[PDB]
RNA sequence: AUAUAUUUAAUUUUUAUAAUUAAUAAUAAUUAAUAUAAGUACGCAAGGAUUGAUUAUUGAAAAAAGAAAGAAGAAUAUAAUUUA
RNA sequence: UUAAUAUUUGUUUAAUGAAAAGUAUUUUAUUAUUAUAUUGUAUAGUAUUAUUAUAGUGUAUAGUUUUUUAAAAAUAUAAAAAUA
């Protein structure tokens, strides 16, 4: 993200509509998945002992400033930014997952597996029936000819 | 990315008369991670006797186009490509 | 490229850029089974260094001996035993 | 060749044993084909309602004619299960 | 054009120089690896004498019987010791008119290095590389 | 949609800008990662100098990077010098970094694994403070007389925050090349990394035999006989070493400690 | 031709991870509107922004002190005032005007209309200033314009002469400017998200659920 | 390496550590993204003469090995000098590289046990009985403690076969239990440093001492 | 003037048609594709003699015939052979018939290698080959008591290496609790 | 198979600024698919015209008034993305 | 005059004994061993320091160390897509 020199509203939303597009993203995932976070930031934020988004997120300015201007992190204020915008849905997913359960529910869930169990077993048991009746009418056929050498 | 986007599913429905197409094609590549006006998809549909290679622009009105698989499935790409590879050799007149 | 000994036929793997093409033909390499100074000599072919332009990174790859020295060192039937000490893949 | 090639070969070869062990589908006998006439017919005056009930026996009765007697025992069976696919699924769409 | 590979690669069988290393004419030992001296026909055999190729010094390399050079740089072993081919056969003793006690061949396995085993070795070496297994 | 008014890639002049139209443009290799750009003339390539392929560019490249590295500057001719400078901040970059895959990337580029090593262990430390422009480049008012070619200093810039090469003095070379480098008067007490010295030593010591002499007056020899002039004869050149010349080095040496 | 990805791009049996919430357009539109009717977080309106000519590797030893004369210059009891992280302004030869980037002027169209052009650069490290989130924007504005004008005293008291929270910001600190950002209009409102349009009572709903959320 | 990112968080492996590689701390909500845990390199281990040597030993201790309890033995063994799983697995590759031990299957508990090659069983017990030498010309001790030692050694000796195995036995458990103490007065620090050789290859030249710790 | 010699990254193969040198261990194709007088390469040492007759003659008594394509490819089947190539096949062949020990006859189409001139010899051959097999099963049989021996030396060595572990073992005890009594004395009187 | 002369195509490098005139590249006798006028006019009848629209053929053009011995990039597409 | 011309441009060495040929001021060229007078050892040719390894033995890892230049046309080679 360019940002332009600094993080605006537009930046933020771009950030939240963007969170629905990693649902598997926790408060507790590593911090190279934040934007702008390149190996130099990346190998600084570890230096400092820093994995976790949380752990960007709960940053001071005075340490920010410490990261950007004696470390070398150019965008570390693009990364805190980041992280700041998105550390209050993640609390959320972890704690309860609600925007990703809300929409969805463990019944229709459930119901998705059962759906999806039945279709694959009805899937087999067509073949195994049409194969059934392959065997009956070859049967069929076998009594057929021996009534006919009889004739 | 890329190692999580393609070899996908990708469900695509074009609004074209009398009757909308509709197809199943797995993603073959993309041009960009995050959205933009430039984003770009590149999709093997095969349908009964039918093989097309598609690139379909994100934001069409007429091109809709749905990813459904949620994951990668790098071996299906494989797969896929191999499968593209031989009939477009194959499709050449000798 | 990968090279052997010309004592005992130990063999490591190295690939050679364009700074070392006059010691692609014989190695004077530390043995580690000799345990001393030896002559390395060139066996088979890996694919190169750098890239050939407007080349996948593949292209032109190693030999078939090259292909199968990995293989018989680290694969499926050579990495079963030491999957059940650490599984590399993991610490 | 390569291992995806062998893996292939390998996947290839188990489905030609599973379609070994299958065997060809059927060649159908008088008697249940005579049951499947009447069911077709028998479907077609229940939920026929523009197209003409004469015209459908007609080619009912042309295809079980003509058709199978033409065509080869595997052809015979496969026409069979297509019937049978017909009469569970309203003769194919024939509004 | 050549029609034979480069650079024979000995992963399937590797062709060292052993430890200990005795000549054909002379039984006596050879230097190993510190000078060339000697002369290597590796064919990828543990046939007795001198498994993996036998070693000949340079200037015994000749006939042991008339003492004189090979004719195309082919010796006859005969109860173990090399003859050359007009020995061998039981033809009369021919004088070379070029070098007399010494035969034109390469030093360490140079001149036997274009021809003999190469990779792969086996055919069932091949189908280990190409299945997953 | 439509194509634009030229398509395809179209080779345009050196100063022209850039188009920004939809063109399905390859890149050789990726030339974003450090000692792996392609030269051209556009601007998002290095200026090419010229060399008789693109593989003795790339020889003329890694061999002004290893005397770079070796003697920290180089006097370079033309088009050489913006690639040097490039080149050198790709290399601080690569030391920076200091990764294993940096080591044998570097390791791969140079002609020489103690320049290797001796770059890692000082560019660090030497540009820790520094974000990028590690190298500065001197255009010289002086130029080749043979073929008129612009000369330019090419050097790195933290000269005092590094091991070696603390407190040398470039206004004027050595009196001989094999000897070691002026100093200026305020760190004569100043000491160099052993091993580096040990590795000059050992290349000094090379031109201190007689063989060295007979191989100088051989060189007069030939370049007398190929035709290049202002060379005197091997009668009346005289030896780059001598015992009083060396002994008083010595003792220079061991005033600069 | 050559395909962009070999075959050890990914490894074999390892999977990805997800990158879309379900394959279900309807649901990915809902989803998308709850993320899009969101509250903005880690949003923060400064009450100003403070700027001196030095550099921030010479600013960072000072920020403390700064955040401590900030404090008694607002007359807040100390541990209400938060300063952001330092921006260096762009170091530019040619100066374009009207980037955030840009470094500030000590002169503004506003101030002197009539002058025919504006003063030499005042500000190259700036950092805005933060009071508590529960204070309302006018108080903010308020706390702004009181600073704003007690900087603007104490520069006027600096230039005539050559123990006040100002007088020592100006002179210890070296500041010399000051300026009051204007509010930041960039998020607009969605009225669609997917094509379907937002009623009010789903975004009553949406803002009711983030408010749960929160609480 | 770290607890929480290269391994579950918990555990711990009781070996050689590192020269001024901090242990800190990750939390316990800690999780690789499927993407990010591809590209991940671990730096190389030290599979040279002292590694391979103190393998060779267990190794020779345990006749036959295998490879589960193989780190169990390493750690139990006084003298450590591996870093981790990792580093035994390496060093076990390296070994069978250069033709050491081979790794064969048990037919009766469907395992891979570690034996010992023929032709370099000597070479082995060679390194095994200079070890043990070097290991005797360090210890010190006083007369009396020398001759109890002494006396000890020819009693051990003169005990059965049966007998014998049980003292050693006995013997490599207290081994076990003396070192798990020790371990939390001193350590093994590996300190390590890059270079590279002639051919322009890269590798690190390894130091290993020991440190008080208190 | 070659695209590949151009390209700035050379590759292995690149940089192996370069090995002009005539040295050891080098590029011999590349050597040989030079003329005769300019490359110091001598003809080609095939090995004669009884070593490759007795094998090739086991090899063909075996069938009684084959062709050339099919006697090579059932040499090469084996591990031990001291025949280079079908050409050196070809020339021992081409020896021993005229040393009168295989003759050649022509098939209708083809050419197949028979023992009739010395099938008495070639017979005694064959059974002192069958002899030498059963001297392998009687060695065989004896390394089968050799390896009864060498278990019993082997039960020897694992009486030494645990005497050895023992005694090593005794000195880790002993270096460990004089480190022990050395930090904190206490566990070591403890222990005793 | 030759630039020697003529003749042409360019150029003489930010000129804040085309256009009073010289000279100068596109002056329909188009062709093919559709559809509408219309199932009209016109024909005894079968039949059945003329016809301005979309595609099809894929391009766009302005001469002379300013300070000149580097790379019109300080070159890895930023007018210095921190810099000792 | 052509001619501000064409042409040259010295930044990286993979190989080993004669004779014809060449006489270039070898100042004592070598310093010695053996034995035994005398005699002679360095450099081609194609009008040249030139597309040039004179193939008489013999074999070999000594790297056995003179090729400028910052964009263009035409030409010369080499490469040159999922079009045919
Ligand atoms: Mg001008
Ligand atoms: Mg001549
Ligand atoms: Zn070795
Ligand atoms: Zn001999
Ligand atoms: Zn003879």
């Amino acid at each position: 993200i360019a940002t332009g020199g600094r993080v605006t509203n537009e930046d933020r939303r771009w950030w939240l509509v963007h969170l629905e597009c990693a649902p598997d993203i926790t408060p507790g995932t590593f911090i190279a998945w934040l934007d702008c976070c390149g190996t130099h930031t990346c190998k600084k934020l570890i230096e400092r002992n820093i994995w976790t988004i949380e752990q960007v997120a709960a940053l001071d300015s005075d340490q920010v400033d410490e990261l950007k201007y004696r470390e070398g992190c150019l965008k570390m204020d693009v990364v805190w930014e980041h992280a700041r915008t998105i550390i209050t849905p993640l609390r959320q997913r972890e704690v309860t997952g609600g925007v990703e359960s809300e929409l969805q529910g463990r019944i229709m869930e459930l119901r998705k597996k059962r759906e999806l169990e039945r279709r694959r077993e009805e899937i087999l048991k067509e073949r195994a029936n049409v194969s059934e009746q392959r065997e009956e009418t070859l049967r069929k056929l076998r009594e057929a000819i021996a009534a006919k050498k009889a004739a | 990315t890329k190692e999580q986007i393609l070899g996908a599913p990708v469900t695509c429905n074009f609004e074209y008369n009398p009757r909308p197409v509709r197809l199943i094609g797995t993603v073959m590549d993309a041009h960009t991670e995050e959205t933009s006006i430039k984003g770009g998809l590149k999709v093997y549909a095969r349908n009964e006797e039918t093989n097309m290679m598609l690139w379909i622009p994100p934001g069409n009105p007429k091109l809709r186009h749905e990813v459904t698989s949620t994951k990668g499935s790098f071996q299906h790409y494989l797969d896929e490509r191999d499968k593209w590879d031989e009939a477009w050799i194959t499709g050449r007149a000798r | 490229a990968l090279f052997s000994c010309f004592r005992c036929g130990y063999m490591y793997e190295f690939a050679v850029s364009n700074s070392y093409c006059r010691k692609l033909t014989l190695r004077n390499d530390h043995c580690p089974r000799c345990d001393q100074l030896t002559l390395f000599r060139f066996m088979s072919v890996s694919g190169m260094v750098g890239n050939m332009p407007f080349k996948p990174i593949g292209v032109p790859g190693p030999s078939y001996a090259t292909l199968w020295w990995r293989k018989t060192r680290e694969g499926k039937e050579a990495s079963a035993p030491l999957d059940a000490v650490c599984k590399s893949d993991r610490w | 060749d390569f291992g995806r090639a062998a893996a292939r070969r390998m996947q290839l070869e188990r489905r030609r044993l599973e379609a070994s062990t299958h065997p060809p589908p059927v060649d159908p006998t008088a008697q249940q084909a005579c049951v499947l006439y009447r069911r077709l017919l028998k479907a077609g005056h229940q939920q026929l309602l523009v197209t003409d009930k004469s015209y459908y026996a007609r080619k009912v009765r042309h295809e079980f004619e003509v058709t199978a007697r033409q065509t080869s025992a595997r052809v015979r069976g496969i026409m069979y299960e297509r019937g049978q696919w017909l009469v569970e699924n309203k003769l194919g769409g024939i509004v | 054009r050549p029609h034979f590979p480069a650079y024979n690669e000995d992963v399937d069988r590797p062709m060292v120089v052993p430890p200990d290393a005795i000549c054909f004419n002379c039984d006596k030992p050879i230097d190993a690896g510190d000078v060339n001296s000697y002369v290597w026909i590796p064919a990828g055999n543990a046939t007795v004498p001198t498994p993996q190729g036998y070693f000949f010094h340079f200037g015994c390399f000749k006939c042991n019987r008339c003492k004189y050079r090979l004719g195309h740089n082919k010796f006859y072993s005969k109860d173990g010791k090399a003859w050359c081919i007009p020995c061998a056969l039981g033809r009369d003793v021919r004088v070379p008119t070029r070098r007399w006690h010494t035969s034109y061949v390469n030093t360490h396995r140079t001149g036997s290095r274009l021809t003999g085993h190469f990779f792969p070795r086996h055919s069932h070496q091949m189908e280990f590389l190409f299945d997953p297994n | 949609g439509r194509a634009p008014p030229v398509i395809g890639c179209t080779r345009k002049a050196r100063y022209a800008g850039i188009d920004d139209n939809p063109t399905i443009t390859y890149k050789p290799w990726d030339t974003t990662e450090p000692l792996m750009a392609d030269y051209g003339w556009t601007r998002g390539k290095l200026p090419k100098f010229r060399a008789r392929s693109p593989f003795h560019r790339q020889q003329i490249a890694r061999r002004m990077v290893t005397e770079m590295i070796r003697k920290d500057y180089c006097i370079v001719g033309g088009a050489r010098a913006p690639a040097l400078r490039i080149l050198a901040d790709h290399v601080v970059e690569l030391a920076k970094a200091g990764d294993t895959d940096s080591r044998q990337q570097l390791a791969y580029f140079l002609h020489d694994p103690l320049m290797v090593d001796k770059a890692f262990d000082e560019y660090p430390r030497r540009f820790k403070d520094m974000n990028a422009k590690y190298a500065m480049m001197t255009r010289l008012k002086s130029r080749r007389r043979t073929d008129a070619v612009a000369m330019y200093f090419v050097e790195y810039k933290n000269r005092d925050m590094s091991d070696n090469h603390k407190g040398e003095d470039y206004s004027a070379g050595p009196e001989r090349f094999f000897l070691p480098p002026r100093i200026v008067e305020t760190e004569k007490g100043i000491q160099r990394p052993p091993h580096m010295q040990m590795a000059f030593d050992r290349w000094a010591s090379k031109f201190k035999t007689e063989e060295f002499h007979h191989w100088w007056r051989l060189r007069h020899a030939k370049l007398r006989y190929w035709g290049v002039r202002n060379v005197p004869h091997p009668s009346d050149v005289d030896p780059l070493w001598t015992e009083k010349e060396e002994e008083e080095w010595h003792n220079e040496m061991l005033a600069n400690t | 031709y050559y395909w962009p990805y070999n075959e050890d791009f990914v490894p074999e049996g390892a999977e990805t991870s997800r990158f879309q919430s379900s394959g279900s357009p309807g649901t990915r539109r809902r989803v998308l509107q709850e993320y899009a009717l969101s509250p903005l977080f880690g949003a923060r309106v400064p009450c100003c922004v403070v700027g001196t000519l030095r550099t921030a590797k010479e600013i960072i030893v000072l920020k403390r002190d700064i955040q401590s004369l900030l404090c008694e210059l607002m007359e807040l009891p100390q541990g209400s005032v938060t300063l952001g992280p330092l921006q260096q302004l762009r170091e530019m030869m040619l100066y374009r005007h009207g980037t955030p980037l840009s470094p500030r002027l000590g002169d503004e169209r506003q101030l002197n209309m009539d002058a025919y052009a504006r003063r030499p650069i005042a500000a190259r490290t700036m950092m805005d200033v933060f009071l508590a989130e529960d204070m309302s924007l006018d108080e903010i504005v308020n706390f702004g314009r009181l600073s704003l004008g007690k900087l603007q005293i104490a520069l006027n008291n600096l230039r005539k002469e050559n123990v006040e929270p100002a007088q020592l910001l100006v002179d210890r600190m070296g500041i010399s400017y000051c300026e009051i950002p204007s509010l930041d209009e960039s998020d607009y409102v969605f009225a669609e998200v997917g094509g379907v349009a937002v009623t009010d009572e789903e975004a009553e709903r949406v803002a009711q659920r983030w408010a749960e959320r929160c609480e | 390496w770290q607890s929480g990112v290269h391994t579950p968080h918990g555990v711990v492996y009781r070996g050689a550590k590192m020269k001024n590689w901090p242990e800190q701390r990750i939390p316990e909500n800690f999780k690789f993204t499927e993407e990010q845990r591809f590209r991940t390199k671990a730096i190389p281990r030290d599979v040279g003469t002292i590694p391979r040597n103190f393998v060779l030993g267990v190794l020779y201790r345990h006749q036959p090995c295998e490879v589960g309890g193989l780190w169990e033995h390493c750690t139990n063994d006084p003298e450590i000098v591996l870093d981790s799983k990792r580093h035994l697995r390496e060093v076990l590759k390296q070994a069978r590289e250069e033709g050491f031990v081979t790794f064969e299957r048990d037919a009766i508990s469907n395992e891979w046990l570690c034996f010992l090659t023929r032709e370099r069983y000597e070479e082995v017990q060679r390194i095994v009985t200079a070890k043990s030498e070097a290991v005797d010309t360090h210890s010190g001790l006083r007369g009396a403690a020398a001759t109890e030692t002494s006396t000890y050694a020819e009693k051990f000796r003169e005990m059965n076969v049966e007998a014998k195995e049980a003292h050693a036995r006995r013997l490599e458990e207290e081994v076990a239990n003396t070192t798990r103490y020790l371990r939390r007065f001193q350590q093994r620090e590996i300190d390590y440093l890059p270079y590279t050789d002639l051919n322009g290859k890269v590798n690190f030249m390894w130091w290993y001492e020991t440190r008080d710790v208190q | 003037k070659e695209y590949r010699l151009t390209v700035p990254y050379r590759s292995e193969v690149t940089m192996l048609r370069l090995a002009n040198h005539k040295a050891i261990n080098s590029n011999i194709r590349e050597l040989f594709k030079k003329p005769l007088v300019m490359n110091n390469i001598k003809a080609i040492p095939r090995d004669l003699g009884e070593i490759p007759r007795d094998y090739v003659l086991r090899l063909l008594f075996f069938h009684q015939p084959i062709r050339l394509v099919d006697l090579w490819t059932i040499c090469k089947e084996h591990d031990d052979v001291p025949l280079d190539s079908a050409k050196h096949l070809r020339l021992v062949l081409k020896i021993a018939k005229l040393q009168r020990w295989v003759y050649a006859e022509k098939n209708q189409t083809n050419n197949l290698y028979y023992y009739y001139v010395h099938q008495s010899r070639m017979q005694e051959v064959q059974q002192m080959v069958r002899a030498s097999e059963v001297r392998k099963k009687e060695q065989e049989s004896v390394r089968e008591i050799e390896a009864e021996k060498l278990r019993m030396e082997e039960q020897e060595r694992r009486k030494v290496a645990l005497d050895e572990n023992i005694v090593a073992l005794q000195n880790a005890l002993v270096s460990n609790i004089a480190q022990i009594q050395e930090f904190d004395p206490g566990f070591a009187r403890s222990k005793i």
